[PDB]
């Protein structure tokens, strides 16, 4: 009858970071780990590109100069973005880029609330024939919402945040000196950087507490 | 090609139950399927 | 050597060993844009290749649909287990995972047609009139003075795209009907409206429209806005190439 | 509260004239002349009028007296 | 005149899914990635057979 | 349509998906919609049943919980290729049926 | 699905944890099972309130 | 970024020992999640009472039979085992019965120990033991750490669920709860949802803000 305290954040890289609260009794490691993983991978708080509008081609199909891509990879680069919003739920983003040089996430211009984490990600590859110019419209959402539930120019997308990817639960065995099998858990939260894995942690206790105060 | 990249020779892996969380006393095989889309939608076919 | 790659057309480099005297280097290739197949399908080329490399005869520039970086690419891979899984694969059905809707990767865009005539009749003509009767809010302002709907709007379930306007005569219409006319005030309007609209379940957003008219005719300034829209583009891949 | 027919089935042992007593029932009840005697438990006629079926409650005669 | 209208269609629960030796099947609904069994690596099982 | 199957469901019920259930239960739906006292009209209730409404599906799941609805196999194999069911309200376009049917 | 539940649900095993022991009842053995100690197939003592 | 919150609209009740509630307002991945989690927390561990010693009087193993009863010793043992035994005062103590069709409040027992199963039957006259109960949160089988036995420290007897989909106005994927459970009847159904659901709130509410 011990309450887990003390926890200890394991950060071995910028996605995966392990997280040991403390050692369970007999029977109830498997279940706070299940029940966890259950909370966490349903639905977090994330941010994806909803809209955006292009000013130098009117839909999202036909192609430019210029780009090298086509206009649905450069939308799929888009939706693949990961992207961090600290307290806005709707921010304006530009992009433009002229000369005979590749993209990259850096080259947004971002804002005192808007955080880019990637670098590696390869936005697009641009020429001396053209150049491209449009308007990024992000939202943070709960869960998935599709175009069709959710002028001329507004071209809607799907969202597709994913603030975790990848979690799992591994038990061992612990000893604290108050009874004979103790287990402890070790939890493996991957995400892509735009959330803190110790709020997501208090996101879904908040969660869990508003869902089980009506019972 | 199994056994050199840190993954049982049979297929026969250990894997976790996330529904009900208790240990499975098998060994499972998990993997990866590349599979085809058809022309058999719905929506092409639906007639209101 | 590749000079410059994009999306619309690629120009290649030739060499001083396979070449000719004249008009060494001539090379132009026109990239397959979003047009439709024969099962209503999209078909796109993207290129693969990048700016300032070398390339052999028969190589892979630009890959079709369903093929990715020069090898046949139909479609995707997930993680793939064998279990009867609380019977939602029952006999021999699938259970898919979030991440198939959340990174879109088996989800599929089909391009749909609508072939709409404007014929000749004898009690009256027609022609593409944006001033339809029995035509709301939503529906005028998705289509411009010409009567056609813009490059690139989203299109709701039962939206009218083209116009088309059609005369008729003696129509021996009901005392209901013009009950209903007059009490909304709207004029008596003897051309009924037998435009082509969407089907039920389709949702989407248009890419191009393509217009044929005779030898000799009054054309739509629709038709002008394409025909300026190719002409243009035809003048930039020939300047481009010159 | 669920659709079950079975304890008709298994009491007349017919499954014909259950039918046509069903469908006097629910008209019966549609036209709004008669009262169900087994109360809604947000269904529409069908439900009660099977329910007064398998119930034993309306009979033929009490149908026909009913009309 | 034609005019070509592009459907964004996603995945529905219904949709036809086959591997390549001959095994069709139906979708049923949209599971999350939780109910999947997962292994002890970290990476849950998408499409089970 | 096409089918799928569904394994929350019990023996007394199935799935249906809402875009056809507006217009399958639509004699049904007219005339609840002209004897609650909403819309006695027919335009406007079609006019709000392609408008997509938050009120439809209230005034719709009336009809689905208790209302039977026959399903038959294009290739027809034998009697058991006819079959009654009941409705739910889910999301979608496809149909979903009982697994031991 | 169903068959193959019936058929590795209900197993005569020789070696398993929890081999000899005993149950109270029906639902005292299904929270017996489903703790993580005891297994599906096992020589097990159980009496049926039938 | 809104939540839904969840309100309990009706209690199906049918009998004092089975009852079933649901939960018809949730989102679309939060109702399984809290269904399964429940179930879990109801399965894995509960802190209750149970026997975890016995002895038999004449029968050292549990294959040698006695005399004085129409049925078996091991009818005996395993009549024994399905008794319901709830209380706070002590953590172990034992429990004597003395009887030369007999109850389950024959026992003699002292005032630590609340007996509410006292209609069982144990045995059948045509026999002494001596039974020792203790406090279990999870469960302690006789292999880990007729004289060890297993031993049912939880109320509940048996849960299950099915969640199916519901009529939502302005929503589209959004699932309802059904939950049905029986219970021993030492325990409300409802109480013993929250003071299962209890240990969740106090291991991740001092984290929550």
């Amino acid at each position: 009858f011990l309450t887990p305290r003390h926890i200890d954040v394991q950060v071995v890289s910028q996605t995966r970071a392990k997280i040991t609260l403390e050692p369970l009794e007999r029977g109830f490691g498997h279940t706070l780990g299940n029940a966890l993983r259950r909370i966490l991978l349903s639905s977090m708080p994330g941010c994806a590109v909803v809209e955006a509008e292009i000013d130098g081609v009117l839909h999202e199909y036909s192609a430019i100069e210029g780009v090298q891509e086509d206009v649905i990879e450069i939308l799929l680069n888009l939706k693949g973005l990961a992207i961090k919003l600290h307290g806005r739920d709707e921010v304006t983003l530009t992009l433009a880029k002229k000369g005979s040089g590749v993209v990259t996430a850096a080259d947004i211009q971002l804002d005192h609330d808007v955080e880019i984490i990637n670098g590696d990600h390869v936005i697009a590859n641009l020429a001396d024939n053209g150049a491209l110019n449009m308007k990024l419209k992000v939202a943070r959402g709960r869960g998935y919402e599709p175009a069709d539930a959710r002028s001329i120019g507004r071209l809607q997308l799907d969202a597709s945040f994913s603030p975790v990817r990848r979690v799992s639960y591994v038990v061992e065995n612990a000893r604290v000196e108050q009874r004979t099998n103790l287990d402890k858990l070790v939890l493996d939260l991957e995400t892509n950087g735009t959330l803190d894995p110790e709020e997501a942690i208090r996101r879904a206790a908040t969660i869990l507490q508003q869902q089980l105060a009506a019972f | 090609m199994l056994k050199l990249a840190d993954l049982p020779e049979s297929g026969q892996m250990r894997l976790f139950d996330g529904r009900t969380g208790n240990q499975f006393e098998r060994p499972t095989t998990v993997g990866y399927m590349y599979m085809l889309k058809l022309n058999h939608l719905v929506d092409d076919k639906m007639h209101a | 050597v590749i000079d410059s790659v994009d999306a619309s057309r690629v120009v290649v480099r030739v060499a001083d060993d396979e070449v000719e005297t004249g008009e060494a280097g001539v090379d132009i290739y026109n990239l397959t844009k979003y047009t439709r197949s024969n099962q209503n399908t999209c078909i796109n080329q993207r290129p693969l290749v990048s700016k300032g490399d070398v390339v052999a005869r028969g190589d892979i520039l630009a890959d079709g649909p369903s093929t990715d970086m020069g090898e046949l690419a139909l479609g995707q891979n997930m993680r793939v287990a064998f279990m009867p899984w609380n019977g939602f694969n029952f006999e021999d059905s699938i259970c898919l995972s979030e991440r198939v809707v959340q990174e879109d990767r088996f989800t599929t865009i089909h391009i749909q047609e609508l072939t709409c005539v404007a014929r000749d009749t004898k009690l009256g003509p027609e022609e593409i009139t944006a001033d339809i009767p029995n035509v709301g809010e939503a529906a005028l302002n998705k289509l411009d003075e010409a009567g056609i709907v813009y490059v690139g709007a989203e299109v709701q379930a039962g939206d009218i795209l083209v116009g088309k306007v059609t005369p008729k005569g003696e129509t021996q219409l009901t005392p209901e009907e013009k009950l209903l006319r007059a009490i909304f005030g709207e004029k008596a309007s003897d051309v009924k409206d037998t435009s082509l609209r969407v089907p039920t379940g389709t949702k989407g957003t248009v890419i191009d429209v393509q217009v044929f008219t005779r030898d000799g005719v009054e054309r739509d300034s629709r038709a002008l806005s394409i025909e300026k829209m190719q002409l243009d583009q035809i003048r930039k891949d020939l300047n481009e190439e010159f | 509260a669920r659709v079950t027919v079975e304890d008709c089935l298994d009491n007349v042992d017919n499954r014909f004239e259950l039918v046509m007593l069903a469908t006097k029932r629910a008209r019966q009840l549609a036209t709004g002349g008669k009262e169900p005697k087994v109360a809604w438990e947000n269904d529409k006629p069908t439900v009660v009028a099977l329910r007064e079926i398998a119930s034993g409650l309306v009979d033929e005669n009490v149908v026909q007296q009913e009309d | 005149v034609k005019v070509y209208l592009a459907i964004k269609r996603r995945i529905q629960p219904g949709d036809k899914m086959a591997g390549r030796h001959g095994n069709k099947g139906v979708v049923s609904v949209i599971m999350p990635v939780e109910d999947m069994p997962h292994d002890a690596n970290g990476t849950p099982v998408d499409i089970v057979l | 349509s096409v089918i799928t199957v569904g394994p929350t469901l019990r023996l007394h019920q199935c799935g249906l998906p809402k875009k056809m259930a507006l217009e399958l239960f639509k004699p049904f739906i007219f005339g609840k919609l002209e004897g609650r006292g909403m819309a006695t009209t027919i335009k406007a209730a079609k006019k709000m049943v392609e408008r997509e409404l938050p009120e439809v599906w209230d005034v719709l799941a009336e009809v689905i919980r208790e209302h039977p609805v026959l399903l038959n196999r294009a290739p027809t194999l034998h009697r058991l290729g006819i079959q009654a069911f009941e409705p739910v309200l889910i999301e979608g376009k496809a149909i979903q049926l009982h697994p031991l049917v | 699905d169903v068959v193959m539940g019936l058929y590795y649900m209900t197993r005569e095993a020789i070696n398993a944890k929890g081999e000899g022991m005993a149950f109270a009842d029906l639902q005292e053995v299904d929270r017996a099972y489903r703790s993580g100690q005891a297994s599906l197939h096992a020589r097990v003592k159980v009496r049926i309130n039938e």
